[PDB]
């Protein structure tokens, strides 16, 4: 769980909701995409490869 | 060359200093606006703690040195006195008006033109509010009062508790309703006695169908419950009779001393017997009662309460139909008491509230009164509940007196800003700029509301302005005037549909007071501070 | 025996039922009808704590 | 030239720092008394500023003796005082619960969740907590003395008086039962006024008992008066039995030889008349809240009457309740109904080196005194505090006859019920709801920590047990640190106490979560 502090900090500094970003990241990585992370070029919580 | 013993500030320096003071006062309370606002906890440097959200309380508790800031503090106090709600909004609006007016002045616009533009903008904003942004409460009913109370109690410690507190406040206000001459229904708030006591949760707050006294019986021998009460209200102490300054007792025949001393108390004994001979059961007095008359009342099996507050006694007498008697003297020169002076109530009980006892006068006849017992977790929460309840009662009184309400959530501010920006182009050349800046300054309320919710203030206010511009331009889409701010989700929402209402008098009085405060501060271009 | 202050014990047991410029300014203002008992002390020297608690 | 907006001494703090500081202060206040909960708690010595020593484990007393500067700590102290005043038990529990809820709230506040959402979730959780507590309650037959004694014992197993459990339970039950009163259709208990606790250092604790009457530290005014009366008729008074000045200025002017002697003789005659009026009722004991003159003492002894003077008003009211008398201020208005018949014995005996007055054989007395004998003053003070807790619990049970399982069983049951209910929320506020639900586990966790067993394994086992169907009464044994059933161990507590604790803790968390700005140092401006 301590690894969640990195995407959470990135989302907080970017200005979005960290919980939504983390939930989306878990969903995508459960789907099987290991190269998906936070997209800071968006006004809403979003992820991209 | 002046040789004045003091300091002098002139020009842009003093104007900037005044604007700084006003902005600082605004920033003190700007974080406690709207439902997403949060309270402040003040310490009185002696250990006293005050947790509150009310702007007037915060500004009164603080000690302020700059006089331009004292102007805003007393402006908030005036808004609290004359309306009871919108105390932070008026301060914020006045500070924003002063800031934008100072910007205009620094742009070499003469202050007289700015003041004239502000006056014109305030007049036209009031006219537009009265003519376009009012909803009659006749076609809404009790739901309008409930929604107004809920909106008032948002941003307060009784927010989610609103579903219950709104019903309690509405019932309390409707209980004390009376009509004066000209058939005008006047609702006399501050007649609802608010009693606080820590203990059970807020859900356990009780609304008394009668009156509640913060006092107990004077003697433990008296009964603590009387069913068919006959209240006798008195305004004189029941003690041993003592002669006044102009009367002096001098004894030359020693045989009269015993008679004198006996009569000294027999006078009061006869008065008590005369009072009790009419069937009185509850005796309330503003003065004190000594042990002798307490024993008299004990033997008769009747209530007797001393040191009752004058306002409480007046309310009890008015509700129960009793008459205050400062003395026992008819127009025949005698000393008599008749049953026509007795008030009646369906029950009088000394109840226990968290290890302490208070007297409940239940179901007074010939008039209905009300009182509220607030139960909390500690003293501070009870005080904050009392303040919020007073705000809600004032809001309900305003709504019931004047039957016009306005949409909440900054809808009125956005509509006014759009209308005034459109309107400024039809008046003058520099008062045009003043009216435009007035319109821009009116946008501070929705901006603060959005900021306090950690929402995108710029986008939300832009969408609100677009909705109101479409409403004002298109005459077939006038239903968008009610679109306000839904801070729970950060989206525009029809607040009239959502039930977010405020009295129109709140907006009107806040605008007028803020305009006068800004004009008063803006007239200063020089300050002389004499050394004490 | 009045010299022993028989009421001293009852008064004690009911007492526990709890239920530079400043020196000038706090006395220059406020009502003259109330009694102010100023206390003078210095840390370290014994005897101040007892009367402070009193 | 110090031009300023606010005063020089005004200090303002706002933001995340204020919330963190408030939550940390509440946590540390909880940590102060965390170890004083459960049957295996430890004593704490408090050095009173006035030189006294307070040795106790009651949460309210320990928190009251502590002076703090942080306003959140003051709020927590006020919370403890409110809990003590409302129900008389659960102060440590409510403090610990408030601290735990504020901790789990800080956890969310570190993220980007607004405090209003947390407060709304807390209020919904509190409503569900109340519902579940009312659901899992059981009724009690108050007429069963054994059940009441067991309830009081379960209340006092965590105090120093637990060594003498049956004696303390019987004392508390008898005091509460005999102080019960009903007049004019109004029912009352009034532990505060009547049921006085009188402590006399010395002797042994097993000698403590509740008397069928009152007992005061008073002696006869004159030694010739009887110190032992079989069936006294007691008369109570407030007015002095001595010649006092009138209310008005009443200067005399003596110009004859015999006026001075006549005035003194009439003083004596007035005293004689008052004494004759008192004697006309033929009483045996006269009690006055004010002084009795020596001539009055002589005139009363002439009629074989014992007189006691300078009695406190509360003591006189207690005597009136105990012996069925009515306090009278004017002897000339003394009625037969005012004479107190019902006291079965009045006796003045010396305990140690001080005379005490006993009225201790009243039939059907509505007031009583609890005579405590102990090792010293501090031990007797702690015993009195424990007896107050027991009497408050007994009164709560009598007024509200529902019971709730103890030993943390109720906490775990309510936590499991709220956790199960939270599964259907499907919202953003479900997380604070579940967090504040699970925060109730701090009570069994604290019980296990104080007992000394392994916290994690025991909590896991208790949660697994509570996931079953009929396991709401399964809690933690406070002595052996094992999972037992409170329908077997017998630890049950009033529903009112648990309800008050839960409500107060949740509302304290709500109140402290609302603050985000602090300004201090300003003048009182009274
Ligand atoms: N439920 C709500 N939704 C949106 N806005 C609201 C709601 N309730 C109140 N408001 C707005 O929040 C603003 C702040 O009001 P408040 O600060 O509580 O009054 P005061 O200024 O007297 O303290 C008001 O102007 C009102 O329009
Ligand atoms: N015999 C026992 N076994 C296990 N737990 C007990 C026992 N007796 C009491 N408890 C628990 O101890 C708690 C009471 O602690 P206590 O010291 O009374 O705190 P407070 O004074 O705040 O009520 C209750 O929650 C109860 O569940
Ligand atoms: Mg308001
Ligand atoms: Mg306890």
């Amino acid at each position: 769980e301590a690894f969640e502090a990195i995407p959470r900090a990135l989302a907080e500094n970017s200005g979005v909701k960290a919980n939504e970003v983390i939930s989306k990241l878990y969903a995508v990585h459960q789907e099987g995409n290991k190269n998906v992370g936070l997209d800071i070029e968006a006004e809403v919580p979003a992820v991209k490869d | 060359p002046l040789s004045v013993f003091g300091d002098r500030s002139t020009g842009e320096t003093i104007r900037s200093q005044n604007v700084m003071a006003a902005a600082s006062i605004a920033n003190i309370v700007k974080s406690s606006l709207g439902p997403v606002g949060l309270d402040k906890m003040l310490v009185d440097d002696i250990g006293d703690v005050t947790i509150t959200n009310d702007g007037a309380t915060i500004l009164k508790l603080l000690e302020v040195e700059h006089p331009a800031a004292k102007v805003l503090c007393e402006l908030a106090d005036l808004q609290d006195k004359e309306v009871g709600d919108g105390t932070t909004s008026v301060v914020i609006i006045a500070a924003e008006l002063l800031k934008n007016a100072d910007e205009l002045v620094k742009q070499k616009i003469h202050p007289t033109s700015v003041i004239s533009g502000y006056r014109l903008a305030c007049k036209e904003a009031v006219r537009y509010i009265n003519e376009n942004l009012i909803v009659n409460t006749d076609e809404l009913g009790r739901d309008c009062l409930i929604n107004a109370a809920k909106t008032s109690m948002s941003s307060k410690i009784i927010g989610i508790n609103g579903d219950f507190f709104a019903n309690m406040v509405v019932d309390a206000v409707l209980a004390i309703k009376y009509t004066d001459i000209r058939g005008q229904p006047r609702y006399p708030v501050n007649s609802v006695n608010i009693l606080k006591a820590h203990g059970r949760s807020q859900m356990e707050s009780m609304l008394i169908s009668g009156y509640a006294l913060n006092c107990v019986v004077g003697s433990q021998g008296m009964p603590k419950r009387i069913v068919n009460a006959k209240i006798a209200c008195l305004d004189f102490s029941l003690q041993k009779t003592k002669m006044k300054l102009g009367v002096q007792v001098v004894i030359t025949d020693p045989e009269k001393l015993d008679q004198i001393r006996q009569r000294e108390s027999d006078i009061t004994k006869e008065r008590i017997q005369k009072i009790l001979a009419t069937g009185a059961n509850v005796i309330l007095t503003t003065g004190g009662i000594d042990d002798m008359c307490l024993k008299y009342f004990v033997e008769a099996g009747a209530m007797a309460v001393r040191r009752v507050l004058k306002r409480d006694l007046k309310r009890i007498a008015k509700a129960s139909g009793a008459t205050i008697l400062s003395t026992l003297a008819n127009l025949e020169g005698e000393e008599t008491f008749e049953a026509a002076m007795l008030g009646q109530a369906e029950e009088v009980v000394q109840e226990r509230i968290c290890d302490d006892e208070l007297i409940l006068i239940k179901n007074t006849k010939a008039r209905t009164s009300a009182s509220i017992i607030l139960r909390g977790a500690n003293d501070f929460m009870c005080d904050e509940m009392e303040r919020s309840l007073h705000d809600a009662l004032c809001v309900v009184k305003r709504v019931l007196e004047s039957k016009s309400v306005v949409p909440g959530g900054g809808a009125v501010e956005a509509a006014l800003s759009i209308y005034l920006e459109n309107y400024a182009t039809s008046m003058g050349s520099r008062e045009q700029l003043a009216i435009a800046e007035f319109a821009r300054s009116l946008l501070v309320i929705p901006n603060t509301l959005a900021v306090n919710a950690a929402q995108d203030s710029t986008d939300l206010v832009a969408k609100l302005r677009a909705f109101h511009n479409e409403a004002q331009v298109n005459p077939e889409r006038k239903n968008l005037k009610w679109i306000g701010l839904d801070l729970s989700n950060g989206k525009p929402r029809d607040n009239k549909q959502a039930g977010v209402f405020e009295p129109t008098i709140v907006k009107v009085k806040s605008l007028k007071f803020a305009t006068e405060a800004a004009i008063t501060i803006l007239r200063i271009d020089d300050l002389i501070k004499l050394h004490p | 025996f009045l010299q022993q202050y028989r009421k001293q014990r009852m008064e004690e047991m009911r007492q526990q039922l709890h239920k530079g410029e400043g020196f000038l300014d706090m006395i220059d203002k406020e009502q003259k009808s109330i009694v102010i008992m100023v206390h003078i002390y210095e840390d370290g020297i014994p005897g101040t704590e007892a009367m402070n608690g009193c | 030239r110090p031009v300023l907006v606010l005063s020089q001494n005004t200090k303002r703090e706002s933001g995340r720092k204020v919330q963190s500081g408030n939550i940390n202060a509440a946590k540390t206040i909880a940590d102060i008394i965390r170890t004083c909960l459960g049957p295996k708690s430890m004593m704490k010595m408090l050095l009173d500023p006035m030189g006294g020593i307070v040795m106790t484990n009651d949460g309210n007393a320990i928190l009251r003796e502590i002076q703090v500067q942080h306003p959140a700590a003051k709020s927590m102290i006020e919370i403890s005082r409110t809990q003590d005043e409302e129900v008389g038990d659960g102060t440590t529990s409510v403090i610990i619960l408030a601290g735990e809820m504020l901790s789990v709230a800080e956890h969310f506040l570190e993220q980007q969740m607004h405090p209003t959402v947390v407060i709304s979730a807390y209020r919904k959780a509190l409503d569900d907590m109340i519902s579940t507590l009312k659901k899992i309650s059981i009724p009690v037959d108050i007429s069963d003395s054994d059940m009441m004694l067991n309830i009081i014992n379960s209340s006092i197993t965590t105090k120093a008086i637990s060594r003498w459990s049956s004696l303390a339970c019987n004392i508390a039950l008898d005091a509460v039962k005999m102080v019960q009163f009903e007049e004019n259709g109004r029912k009352e208990i009034d532990i505060k006024k009547y049921a006085r606790v009188e402590k006399i250092p010395g002797g042994i604790i097993e000698d403590s008992c509740v008397l069928r009457g009152v007992m005061i530290n008073k002696d006869v005014t004159h030694p010739r008066m009887r110190r032992y009366i079989k069936n006294p008729r007691i008369v109570l008074l407030d007015s002095s039995l001595e010649y006092k000045k009138g209310e008005s200025q009443t200067d005399i002017e003596i110009t004859r030889e015999e006026d001075f002697t006549r005035i003194l003789q009439m003083e004596e005659e007035y005293i004689q008349q008052l004494c004759e009026d008192i004697i006309q009722l033929k009483p045996d004991v006269v009690i006055t809240e004010k002084g009795i003159s020596d001539l009055a003492q002589h005139y009363l002894m002439r009629a074989n009457i014992t007189a006691i003077r300078r009695v406190r008003k509360t003591d006189n009211n207690r005597i009136a309740r105990a012996c069925g008398a009515r306090i009278v201020s004017r002897p000339e208005e003394l009625r037969e109904d005012d004479v107190g018949t019902g006291a079965g014995l009045l006796e003045i005996k010396k305990i140690g080196d001080e005379y005490f007055t006993f009225i201790t054989d009243c039939k059907d007395p509505k007031a009583c005194t609890i005579l405590l004998r102990g090792a010293s003053k501090e031990i007797l003070s702690e015993v009195e505090r424990n007896l107050q807790d027991a009497m408050q619990v007994c009164r709560n049970v009598l007024l509200d006859p529902q019971l709730v399982p103890g030993g943390g069983a109720s906490e775990m049951a309510v936590a499991h019920a709220l956790t199960e209910k939270s599964k259907a929320m499907t919202g953003v506020e479900q997380w604070p709801y579940r967090a504040v639900a699970q925060a109730l586990e701090v009570i069994p966790r604290t019980l296990i920590q104080n007992c000394g067993a392994s916290t994690i394994r025991l909590l896991t086992s208790l949660r697994a047990k509570h996931t079953q169907e009929n396991c709401e009464t399964w809690g933690v044994n406070g002595e052996t640190g094992t999972l037992v059933d409170m329908k077997e161990l017998g630890i049950w507590e009033p529903l009112a106490v648990k309800l008050q604790t839960y409500k107060t803790a949740v509302e304290t968390a709500v109140l402290l979560l609302r603050i985000d700005d602090i300004v201090s140092g300003h003048k009182k401006k009274g």
